[PDB]
RNA sequence: AUGGAGAGUUUGAUCCUGGCUCAGGAUGAACGCUGGCGGCGUGCCUAAUACAUGCAAGUCGAGCGAACGGACGAGAAGCUUGCUUCUCUGAUGUUAGCGGCGGACGGGUGAGUAACACGUGGAUAACCUACCUAUAAGACUGGGAUAACUUCGGGAAACCGGAGCUAAUACCGGAUAAUAUUUUGAACCGCAUGGUUCAAAAGUGAAAGACGGUCUUGCUGUCACUUAUAGAUGGAUCCGCGCUGCAUUAGCUAGUUGGUAAGGUAACGGCUUACCAAGGCAACGAUGCAUAGCCGACCUGAGAGGGUGAUCGGCCACACUGGAACUGAGACACGGUCCAGACUCCUACGGGAGGCAGCAGUAGGGAAUCUUCCGCAAUGGGCGAAAGCCUGACGGAGCAACGCCGCGUGAGUGAUGAAGGUCUUCGGAUCGUAAAACUCUGUUAUUAGGGAAGAACAUAUGUGUAAGUAACUGUGCACAUCUUGACGGUACCUAAUCAGAAAGCCACGGCUAACUACGUGCCAGCAGCCGCGGUAAUACGUAGGUGGCAAGCGUUAUCCGGAAUUAUUGGGCGUAAAGCGCGCGUAGGCGGUUUUUUAAGUCUGAUGUGAAAGCCCACGGCUCAACCGUGGAGGGUCAUUGGAAACU
């Protein structure tokens, strides 16, 4: 992070845009069935880019308006 | 205007016009509300050392007259 | 960023302290030897006290020394004497 | 606010009033693909929400001016559960509905938004003006015959209790403030009280 | 030196004063010695000065200054007209 | 007394203990999607990290020398008979200096400080206080000096280092008076001690300017002057209590604790320095380390209580880091000096300079926080007789949905199947009075006219009046003429036109009101909890519905509540977590009955105080509301004063 530790952190959504050296931003939150990882990425901040297709929940996945 | 007119009890007069009264009142707790005695140390000034150990006395602030004592003796209720 | 006041304060305190400093040492030089004569029985023992008291209310009247260090200075003679 | 169709919260809901009757037409019980089937009975919360809404979209409202008119009625002496109900009559688009200036509630509002109303003297343009008891509501002299308010007076009667009315320039009074009898008892007030108290 | 002021209240585009004698050196919506009263000048017709003139005569005895403004305000009850009375005897 | 609810989860199924997870509020919030406005607020929480540039403290010619500019008396006339050559009465204007005052306030920040820093209540018979106000007494007589200027040298510079002149409300000498100080008497107190007459000796000031009338004068009004008293103010020191986490910090001190002297401080004092004495503090938590400006207040809670210190006020501390003094009433000084240090800048390399935790702004850090704007018109501040100037205080404008409160985004009708798109036991139920299209409104949008409160002054010049004078100016007061406005052609008000352009956002298993159908088939993925997906998914992905509420919605972070899961109110220890393996005992806590008694605790009533703002209540002003103002619960914490005497 800013800090310099290390953390893992989930990627929610269908496709994303992760190879390595991104810049993303982390949100605070456990996803559970998961051990060792108690973070989310914020979809659309920084580097990462929004899901490929979504219309139904869209302000989290981080997509604009279609048309 | 008058000054300040505690009674006490005397702890260890050493030398040199000095003795140190006990004044013991009861503050009380801030949650539970008991009761509960504390002491504090006033040093004072004797005159020609006058009181010695074991007295009551009836003592009265002045002036900063050392860097410690700041209070006077006025009178002696009972002593040993 | 010197503000044009204060490049003409630093001029006016240097000619206001060395006028302070040539008074506030004959002060304490005529209160040096007065108190000296105090001493020994000397034959300006009503003489210098009087130029003592005399220079150590010139620079109380003026703000040199205070008021209250000025009745203590002239007790000390003056007691003695 | 709401802008849209009354017919369907007056379904979901008891009734709206636009006019005597709305839920005839269709099958009374909820709008879209799952009305016309088994009623599924319906638990306490939901019944606490559900006739805070046939309040809330009787007199056009939305929340945190519903919830900011409902705890300055827990001021006075009344009962709680009441003082809400009749300082919510008493604004300015209760008043220009109940002392008929027009055929039904939300042209009322409309009328007092665009200053038709010149209440007590010069202007109150806003539709949420409580009306204390004792001060006239007239129509503007710039516009006192338009074809929305004299006939809308004719047809709908009965002016309410704690009121007036003329046909001289159309000068209500609201004379004090009306009781549980005279405002809509449709709704009961006794559950809604429940619902912000969590 | 102690001088009958303005302190500024209310809000943006209206402006109330309360007159305040305090010193010379104390900000202006901060510490003072003593509220005498009030002024406000966007009201319907009058300025509606109040002021206690058996309290704002105790100070204007013993050094304090009107400052241009107040010197109007207590003109306009007639203060300062009244304190001639206390010099001239 | 308007004051208190819950749910899910251990199991095949219960009861109990017990944690966990939700439903509610808030924020200096951030982020994602979306986005007509209006009114009030708010907006570097990180790096007290470094700062380009403007720019925040100046003012006074009525303190006075100089200068400079130039009208106005302005010659002879170069004859171009008006160009001034210079000469001038020099009116009057401007400033670089000397000098007075202000730079110690306003403004910023919270690094340090666990402390008389702060809060509250006291004390000073141990204190200082410029301006301001009041009362008296005065203002006499002399002197020399130095910037400016002229001249020289160093330096491209900017500034140093010399030489000679000049003025003052600058400086200095001498007279004249004190209730100061030191010697001697008579009251009262709370220990030193005070207050109020006395009476003796020494001591100490100073300013003139701009007016008025009349005597070639000599008194004189305005405000500077200094002397002594008071008052008002601001400041200082001392004291009782109230002040975070650790004992996996238990010995701290050595000018440390007293003494007697001496100095010195505005002032008392180990405040400092000499000698003499061995004290001082500490389990009631000395010390040490770590953390933190404190409070009013704000948020939350039924209360008890918990949390926070943005904004707005009070106080303290700091001004690149660390010491020090000067000037002055006031500083050991944020746009002052000196020294030391770390950085940084100019350079002709000879030596010079700078400190945004002022206002905007930049880089950097960061999830994150703005314009290098306008104005002194209002209020306040400084200097002035005053006009007035200076005021990044403040009043405004700009940007940001950051918050709150208001309005919108249009309804009155009416095919209760027009189109078409879901679902379908396809005939139809839905979206749906939805919608085309008929009738009107114009909040608002825009253009086009009108338009303001804030704004009362000071100042001049007139009239009285009051004090004072020989008299008049002048001054104090009273009125009444005219004067100025950043915002701003803004608020707002009249007309003209158009249903024009002005909705998204998250949920749909059960908590929790709102579901069907296709796709996908332990995959892609969801998830606050329990848990959903393996071919008939109401929990995934999409589409039609519906609902919560809305210029917002949702996620995350943090805080309080729910949590009676720190329980004084209000929990426990046989087996669920919890009785030391038992004795002897220190400190502490607690303690049988009666009488007398005192008043510490206790109760009761007299004050005083706990500022203002806000919270609660009642009115007033905002077109309503937000907000703003005024009057009240009221200070209930504490201290001072009477009483009561059961209980400790």
């Amino acid at each position: 992070l800013s800090n310099n530790i290390e953390i893992n952190a989930y990627i929610p959504g269908i496709g994303h845009n992760l190879q390595e050296h991104s810049v993303v931003l982390v949100r605070g939150g456990r996803v559970k069935d998961l051990p060792g990882v108690r973070y989310h990425i914020v979809r659309g901040a920084l580097d990462t880019s929004g899901v490929d297709g979504r219309r139904q929940g869209r302000s989290l996945y981080g997509t604009k308006k279609p048309k | 205007n008058d000054r300040k007119v505690y009674v006490g009890k005397v702890v260890s007069d050493k030398m040199d016009k000095t003795i140190t009264v006990l004044v013991e009142t009861y503050k009380t707790h801030k949650l539970y509300g008991k009761r509960v005695k504390y002491s504090k140390k006033y040093k004072t000034h004797d005159e020609n050392n006058s009181a010695k150990l074991g007295d009551i006395v009836k003592i009265q602030e002045t002036r900063p007259l050392s860097a410690t004592k700041r209070f006077r003796l006025v009178e002696i209720v009972e002593e040993s | 960023a010197n503000i044009k006041s204060a490049i003409k304060r630093v001029k006016t305190t240097e000619k206001a302290e060395a006028r302070n400093i040539s008074q506030k040492s004959a002060m304490r030089t005529a209160v040096k030897n007065a108190k000296t004569a105090v001493s020994n029985n000397a034959d300006n023992k009503n003489e210098l006290v009087s130029l003592a008291v005399k220079l150590v209310d010139k620079a109380a009247q003026s703000n040199l020394i205070h008021s209250n260090k000025a009745d203590r200075i002239k007790s000390q003679l003056m007691t003695a004497n | 606010r709401f802008r849209g169709s009354n017919w369907k919260k007056s379904r979901r809901l008891g009734i709206s009033l636009s006019g005597t009757g709305k839920e005839l037409e269709k099958r009374p019980y909820a709008p879209g693909q799952h009305g016309p089937n088994q009623r599924k009975k319906l638990s306490e919360y939901g019944l606490q929400l559900r006739e805070k809404q046939k309040l809330r979209y009787l007199y056009g409202m939305t929340e945190r001016q519903f919830r900011n008119t409902f705890d300055i009625a827990g001021k006075k002496f009344g009962v709680h559960g009441e003082n809400f109900m009749i300082l919510l009559a008493s604004r300015l688009d209760a008043v220009v509905y109940s002392l008929g200036l027009a055929r039904t509630r939300r042209q009322a509002r409309q009328l007092v938004n665009h200053g038709h109303i010149l209440v007590d003297g010069k202007r109150v343009d806003i539709p949420s003006y409580s009306v204390k008891p004792g001060q006239t509501i007239s129509v503007r002299e710039k516009s006192q015959k338009l074809n929305i308010i004299v006939e809308s007076v004719e047809i709908n009667n009965f002016v309410p209790e704690y009121l007036n009315f003329d046909a001289d320039s159309l000068t209500g009074t609201f004379v004090r403030l009306p009781e549980r009898s005279e405002l809509p008892a449709e709704i009961n007030e006794q559950l809604i009280v429940e619902y912000y108290s969590r | 030196a102690v001088k009958i002021r303005l302190t500024r209240l209310g809000s943006k585009r209206n402006p109330f004063y309360r007159i305040v004698v305090a010193d010379a050196r104390s900000p202006r919506d901060g510490r003072i010695i003593e509220q005498i009263g009030t002024y406000n000048p966007t009201s319907a017709n009058a300025p509606e000065i109040k002021v206690d003139e058996a309290l704002a005569l105790k100070w204007l005895n013993d050094g304090a200054k009107p400052t241009d403004t107040v010197h109007n305000i207590l003109s306009k009850e007639g203060i300062m007209k009244k304190f001639d009375e206390q010099k001239k005897a």
